[PDB]
C-alpha cells in the first residue's frame, strides 16, 4: 500500500501521537522528527513537530515548522485544508500571545486555503478581542471635550446636523458621557427624528438616572409622536426627580389629556398600538381572545379576569393603548 | 452589418467581430490587435491608436491616455485630484466634471473624457469597418467590474458619439468567462477567479456562474498596480546602468526616458518568451547611444515584490466571497501583463498546480467575449 519509507515514517507517526496523547512532548518529538526524515514530502510530520512548541508556549519554533509545513505541501501538492490547518495554528499563537492582529493575518490565509469553521469562529473571536482593544485605545475624554464643546458651538445655532457629528466623534472618544448622549437627543428631537432622540436619552438615563433633562428630552419625542401615554409616565419619572420641573411638569399635564383627546378613528388607534410588539403578543396569543370574547360578551366576565394580574395587565395594556375601551 | 465588441482599456484597446460562426480579432492598420488607447492631437492632426502613441515623443503635453481614470468622475474627485498629477495634461475643472486640455493645431481646445474615449472608439469602429468592408454601428463596450452608474453612462455615451448604437456594457470579467465558454457548463458551476494584470491597473474578480448567469460575488485590485509598473523598474535599472557607465542620471530627461520606457516595454514582451532582451537606443542622452541588456531573471528581480503584490487581491477577493481555493474551479488570464511567466508560476502557487486558463490571448480575450456578446444580441 505504501513505499517502505513512507510506511515507516507512519509507524513513527502513530508511536508520536501516542506520545502527545499522554502529553509527552518530547518522547513524540523524537518519534516525528524520525517520521519527517522518512517521508519529507509530507506535512504532517512537520505540524506535528509544531504543536509541541505551540502547546510549551514557544510560539517562533512552531511558527517556524508551520511555514516550512506549508511550502513543503505546495511543494508536494498536499490536500488545501492540510495547508489551512498550519496558517489556523500560526494565527493560534498570536492569538494565545494576544497578538489578535496577526492572528487574524494568519487566520485569513487559513481560510483561504479552506474556510474552516473552526477557523471561522476563532478568526472571530480574535476580532472581537482586537476590536475591543482598539476602540478602548481610541477613548480619550479630553478629545472627547473638544469634540463635545464642537458639537455645543454648532448645536447652540440651531445647527443640529454638524453638532451631531461632533457628538458622535466625541461619544466615540468618551462613551459614558451622559450629557453627550442627551445633547445628540436633541439634535434628533429637533430635527424630528424623535426615535433616535428616544435612543440617546434612553442611554443618558441609565448612565445618569438623575439626570432630568435627559427624561425631558425623552418624554418631548414621545408626546410629539403623539405617544402621550408614554411622554406622561417619562415625564414623571422627571417629576419623581424634581417635581417643580417646568418640562416634566407641563408635558405631563398636556399628555394628560392629549392621550385620549387623539384616540379619534380607530385606525388611528390601531395602526400605533400595534406597533407596541407587548400588544401584538397580547392579540397573537389565542388565549387571550377567548378571554376577550367573553368580556365583550359579559361584563361579569371582566369582573372575574382582572382579578387575576396576569390577565389584568394584559388588558390594562390594551386599554393604555386604546384598543379596548371601558364605559 | 456584423456585431463587434470592444474592449477598451486605459493603455490599450481591442475591437473583435463575430462572422461566419466565430470571433475574429481585427488588427488594425500597423498590424496590431491590441492597439493604444492614444489619441495625439499635434498641430496637423488627430492621431488614435499607434499613430498617436509615437507622439509622445514629440508632444507629450498634447497626448492623452487613462481616459477611463477621468470617466464618470467628479472634477473633486480623490482619484482624479491624484491622477492629474502624473499627466503631462492638464485636468480642468467644467462643471465640477474634468474635462483635457491639450493644444491643438495651435488652439486651446479641452475635451471631456468621454470625448477622447469616444474617439477611441472612433478608430475601433474605423477598424472594424476597414476589415469588414461596411459600417458597423452594432457593439458591445466593456467596463471594469467596480465601475459605477455614471462611469457605465459615460462609456455608453462616448460610443453615441463614436456614432456606435450601443447595444450593451459588460464587466471586463464577464466577457472573459464568455470568452472562455463558462457560460456553457449546462451545471450550477463554476465558481471562476479572473486575474487581470493590464496596463494601468490590477482587477481580480471572483465570477460565480450559474447556467449562463453571472455574478460578481467580489472584487479586488490595486489601481496602481499594472504593466506599466514593471516598465518603470526595468527603466530604474537601465537607468542606473547608463549612470555607471557614463556618469549621467538620464531620468531627470523627460525625452530620454520616454525612450527609454518604450524600449523597456518592448524588452519586457520580448522576455515573455525568450530569457534574453536587448536595449538599442540611439541618442539616447546628449548624443550617447545606450545599447545593453537584460534577462528574464534581472527583470524579475527588478520587480519580484511587484509580482508577489498580485496576490494579495487574490486572497481579499476570495474571502470576500466566501469562498476557498478548493471551490474555485477555473482560473482565467487576463491582461497582456499575464503573458509573463512570472506571473503564471505564482497563480499556480498560489493554486497549487491548478492550470491556468490561456485558450485565448489573455489580451483579446476581453474583446473576443465581448463580440461574442455582441453577437448574441444581434442574432
Ligand atoms: N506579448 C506580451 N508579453 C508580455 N506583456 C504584454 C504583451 N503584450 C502586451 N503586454 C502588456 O500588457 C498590457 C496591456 O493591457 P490590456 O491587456 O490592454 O489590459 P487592460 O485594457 O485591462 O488594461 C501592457 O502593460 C503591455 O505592455
Amino acid at each position: 500500500d505504501l513505499p517502505e519509507n513512507k510506511k515507516q515514517a507512519l509507524k513513527e507517526k502513530e508511536l508520536g501521537n501516542d506520545a502527545y496523547k499522554k502529553k509527552d512532548f518530547d518522547t513524540a518529538l523524537k518519534h516525528y522528527d524520525k517520521a519527517k526524515e522518512l517521508d519529507p514530502t509530507n506535512m504532517t510530520y512537520i505540524t506535528n513537530q509544531a504543536a509541541v512548541y505551540f502547546e510549551k508556549g514557544d510560539y517562533n519554533k512552531c511558527r517556524e515548522l508551520c511555514e516550512k509545513a506549508i511550502e513543503v505541501g505546495r511543494e508536494n501538492r498536499e490536500d488545501y485544508r492540510q495547508i489551512a490547518k498550519a496558517y489556523a495554528r500560526i494565527g493560534n499563537s498570536y492569538f494565545k500571545e494576544e497578538k489578535y492582529k496577526d492572528a487574524i493575518h494568519f487566520y485569513n490565509k487559513s481560510l483561504a486555503e479552506h474556510r474552516t469553521p473552526d477557523v471561522l469562529k476563532k478568526c472571530q473571536q480574535a476580532e472581537k478581542i482586537l476590536k475591543e482593544q482598539e476602540r478602548l485605545a481610541y477613548i480619550n475624554p479630553d478629545l472627547a471635550l473638544e469634540e463635545k464643546n464642537k458639537g455645543n458651538e454648532c448645536f447652540q445655532k440651531g445647527d443640529y446636523p454638524q453638532a451631531m457629528k461632533h457628538y458622535t466623534e466625541a461619544i466615540k472618544r468618551n462613551p459614558k458621557d451622559a450629557k453627550l448622549y442627551s445633547n445628540r437627543a436633541a439634535c434628533y428631537t429637533k430635527l424630528l427624528e424623535f426615535q433616535l432622540a428616544l435612543k440617546d436619552c434612553e442611554e443618558c438615563i441609565q448612565l445618569e438616572p438623575t439626570f432630568i433633562k435627559g427624561y425631558t428630552r425623552k418624554a418631548a419625542a414621545l408626546e410629539a409622536m403623539k405617544d402621550y401615554t408614554k411622554a406622561m409616565d417619562v415625564y414623571q419619572k422627571a417629576l419623581d426627580l424634581d417635581s417643580s420641573c417646568k418640562e416634566a411638569a407641563d408635558g405631563y399635564q398636556r399628555c394628560m389629556m392629549a392621550q385620549y383627546n387623539r384616540h379619534d378613528s380607530p385606525e388611528d388607534v390601531k395602526r400605533r398600538a400595534m406597533a407596541d410588539p407587548e400588544v401584538q403578543q397580547i392579540m397573537s396569543d389565542p388565549a387571550m381572545r377567548l378571554i376577550l370574547e367573553q368580556m365583550q360578551k359579559d361584563p361579569q366576565a371582566l369582573s372575574e379576569h382582572l382579578k387575576n394580574p396576569v390577565i389584568a395587565q394584559k388588558i390594562q395594556k390594551l386599554m393604555d393603548v386604546g384598543l379596548i375601551a371601558i364605559r | 452589418a456584423a456585431a463587434i465588441g470592444i474592449d477598451l482599456g486605459t493603455t490599450y484597446s481591442c475591437v473583435g467581430v463575430f462572422q461566419h460562426g466565430k470571433v475574429e480579432i481585427i488588427a488594425n492598420d500597423q498590424g496590431n490587435r491590441t492597439t493604444p488607447s492614444y489619441v495625439a492631437f499635434t498641430d496637423t492632426e488627430r492621431l488614435i491608436g499607434d499613430a498617436a502613441k509615437n507622439q509622445v515623443a514629440l508632444n507629450p503635453q498634447n497626448t492623452v491616455f487613462d481616459a477611463k481614470r477621468l470617466i464618470g468622475r467628479k472634477f473633486g474627485d480623490p482619484v482624479v485630484q491624484s491622477d492629474m498629477k502624473h499627466w503631462p495634461f492638464q485636468v480642468i475643472n467644467d462643471g465640477d466634471k474634468p474635462k483635457v486640455q491639450v493644444s491643438y493645431k495651435g488652439e486651446t481646445k479641452a475635451f471631456y473624457p468621454e470625448e477622447i474615449s469616444s474617439m477611441v472608439l472612433t478608430k475601433m469602429k474605423e477598424i472594424a469597418e476597414a476589415y469588414l468592408g461596411y459600417p458597423v454601428t452594432n457593439a458591445v463596450i466593456t467596463v471594469p467590474a467596480y465601475f459605477n452608474d455614471s462611469q457605465r453612462q459615460a462609456t455608453k455615451d462616448a460610443g453615441v458619439i463614436a456614432g456606435l448604437n450601443v447595444l450593451r456594457i459588460i464587466n471586463e470579467p464577464t466577457a472573459a468567462a464568455i470568452a472562455y465558454g463558462l457560460d456553457r457548463t449546462g451545471k450550477g458551476e463554476r465558481n471562476v477567479l479572473i486575474f487581470d494584470l493590464g496596463g494601468g491597473t490590477f482587477d481580480v474578480s471572483i465570477l460565480t456562474i450559474d447556467d449562463g448567469i453571472f455574478e460578481v460575488k467580489a472584487t479586488a485590485g490595486d489601481t496602481h498596480l499594472g504593466g506599466e509598473d514593471f516598465d518603470n523598474r526595468l527603466v530604474n535599472h537601465f537607468v542606473e546602468e547608463f549612470k555607471r557607465k557614463h556618469k549621467k542620471d538620464i531620468s531627470q530627461n523627460k525625452r530620454a526616458v520616454r525612450r527609454l520606457r518604450t524600449a523597456c516595454e518592448r524588452a519586457k514582451r520580448t522576455l515573455s518568451s525568450s530569457t534574453q532582451a536587448s536595449l538599442e537606443i540611439d541618442s539616447l542622452f546628449e548624443g550617447i547611444d545606450f545599447y545593453t541588456s537584460i534577462t528574464r531573471a534581472r527583470f524579475e528581480e527588478l520587480c519580484s515584490d511587484l509580482f508577489r503584490s498580485t496576490l494579495e487581491p487574490v486572497e481579499k477577493a476570495l474571502r470576500d466571497a466566501k469562498l476557498d481555493k478548493a471551490q474555485i474551479h477555473d482560473l482565467v488570464l487576463v491582461g497582456g501583463s499575464t503573458r509573463i511567466p512570472k506571473v503564471q508560476k505564482l497563480l499556480q502557487d498560489f493554486f497549487n498546480g491548478r492550470d491556468l486558463n490561456k485558450s485565448i490571448n489573455p489580451d483579446e480575450a476581453v474583446a473576443y467575449g465581448a463580440a461574442v456578446q455582441a453577437a448574441i444580441l444581434m442574432g
